[PDB]
């Protein structure tokens, strides 16, 4: 009985209304890649190139060194559309280090492909100017959910 | 007319016109030569469709 | 998304409607698309030869079509080709004193701007403003040959 | 006189070369280039006046077109506009008028 | 260009695996890799041939 | 006798020059006009100076 | 707001321009200039550090 429901079908959706061509997929191999074979199945069909990365087996003590490597080979197509598809404690580590390479102001776009995108702190990159989009799936404007935060 | 460009190009009586597409068209269109530039303009609104 | 009052629910996705947007704004910021008058009058505005298979700006053709495009490159506003439909250009009423054409357009509010062969006159000054002469002329006289040899 | 233009162009064209008509000078030197080729600017123009654009009083666009416009005429925009409307579109070219 | 080919019924097998190339022949693809176990490769290579 | 600005241009026997520093020069210097740029052309390299 | 990328460019008018922290705007690409009064490589100020 799994109560979480298929968030893949819904990814793919999110990447057909913005009209997206070529995009950068980070993934963890930790939490698996299920929706990466998903973005990776209808990027043959939709014609998209993806550039996956792997941002799962890194080290603690070299994040600052790998991150910023990172976001050196996202600039040799001159990557602008990323997707996060991390838990919600590895996104406010990529969320962190963007900011710091200032990778977030008018022209780039992320997609938080998690069922919570108000769950992590993201008042960080809200007035950076990059556009940032995600899902969620308790939705905190429904009265049954006022009912249970208060 | 004496054989050369520029004497076609000088008259307007015996007509002149290329292909409607291909490598010939597209070399008067962005040609910087005066020479070419004044048989582009007149192909480019010759009617009828040369 | 991630706008600057913070996250914003901008559409729900399910397995059967796929992405349904429910939008916020419309709008939103359209400022707005110039109004722009003119008298179909050779060879300033001419209807092109297939003026009902084309629409939009480009079914019409003239001086003052290029000298749109022209103005609106410098300026940066999205103009809208419309006709006066009267079609002269005022020149108004004695005891009406209404003005009519291309003028009256400007001043009534139906129209923002107006480019076209419009003789500058002071009667016109006092109610609109002119800008520099783009094209100076005269009273000239027309013949024939004839000759016819004769 | 004559009711419209239209008439006044067509009136020249019937009297054998007995009959002139008074316009101005941008609408006769683009009767002279278009068919079947009968018209002719002869002279000078008889007063100085110009076309202008036309924009309401205190509007927002009033100030920058009129900028605009000078900008076009120093680049050679506006004249090769109306040389592109006037001669390079003309069916009677203006080579048509050198050599036979 | 990643396909996930192991999650194929054996009975829409036909139709699959030549919707699968209609889609390789968006890009024109000409060099493909089969990382599939000996058993499947003799099933993609079947349909190749087809 | 009085012939027009172009024909100006097509001949070399009656030379033709503006002042050497005004509005008028810089006329046909950034005159992308093609009867005027081939009359700035030739000021520009008239010797003696024109 | 994201007013630190290449580009910008200021200038910290005050005497303690490492005495706050500055490696926040580090790696943002934005060049960063400044004031310092103590001198932390003369010796009299080493043996004050240690």
């Amino acid at each position: 009985i799994q109560m979480r429901p298929d968030l893949k079908g819904a990814l793919l959706s999110l990447i057909e209304y913005y009209q997206w061509d070529k995009f950068a997929y980070l993934y963890d191999s930790d939490r698996g890649l299920s929706t990466l074979q998903a973005v990776l199945d209808s990027a043959a069909e939709k014609k998209w190139q993806v550039t996956a990365i792997n941002v799962g087996n890194i080290n603690n003590d070299k994040k600052d060194e790998t991150y910023r490597s990172l976001f050196q080979d996202l600039e040799l197509k001159k990557e602008r559309r990323v997707i996060l598809d991390c838990e919600r404690d590895k996104v406010n580590d990529i969320v962190d280090q963007v900011i710091t390479i200032g990778k977030h102001v008018k022209g780039y776009h992320y997609i938080i492909a998690n069922l919570g995108f108000t769950d992590g702190d993201l008042l960080k990159i809200q007035f950076g100017g990059a556009e940032v989009s995600g899902f969620q799936i308790v939705d905190y404007d429904d009265s049954l959910v006022s009912k249970f935060i208060e | 007319p004496i054989e050369s460009a520029e004497d076609l190009s000088k008259q307007t009586e015996i007509a002149y016109g290329t292909l409607d597409s291909g490598s010939t068209k597209e070399f008067f269109r962005r040609s910087k030569i005066a020479v070419f530039d004044k048989m582009w303009t007149y192909m480019r609104s010759a009617e009828p469709s040369v | 998304e991630l706008k600057t009052n913070g996250p914003r629910k901008i559409g729900y996705w399910s397995e059967v409607d796929k992405m349904v947007l429910t939008e916020d704004d419309t709008s939103g910021l359209e400022q707005k698309t110039v109004v722009v008058t003119t008298i179909l009058e050779s060879p300033y505005v001419m209807m092109k030869k297939n003026h009902e298979m084309l629409e939009g700006n480009e079914r019409y053709e003239g001086y003052c079509v290029d000298l749109a495009a022209e103005i609106a490159k410098h300026c940066g506003f999205k103009y809208k080709l419309t006709i006066v439909g009267d079609g002269k250009y005022g020149a108004r009423d004695a005891d009406t004193k209404i003005w009519n054409g291309m003028v009256g357009e400007l001043v009534y509010g139906k129209a923002d701007i107006a480019i076209a062969p419009l003789t500058i006159t002071l009667v016109r000054e006092e109610v609109i403003d002119f800008s520099k002469p783009f094209m100076s002329l005269g009273i000239s006289i027309m013949i024939k040959k004839p000759q016819k040899s004769k | 006189f004559v009711r419209t233009t239209a008439e006044g162009v067509a009136r020249v064209r019937k009297s054998k070369g007995k009959y002139a008509y008074l316009l101005e000078s941008t609408m006769n030197e683009y009767i002279e280039q278009r068919k079947p080729c009968d018209t002719m600017k002869v002279g000078g123009n008889l007063d100085s006046k110009g076309y202008g654009i036309a924009t309401p009083k205190g509007s927002s666009l009033g100030t920058p077109v009129n900028l605009a416009v000078l900008k076009l005429s120093e680049q050679g925009v506006l004249d090769k506009l109306k040389n592109k409307w006037w001669y390079d579109k003309g069916e009677c070219g203006a080579k048509d008028s050198g050599s036979k």
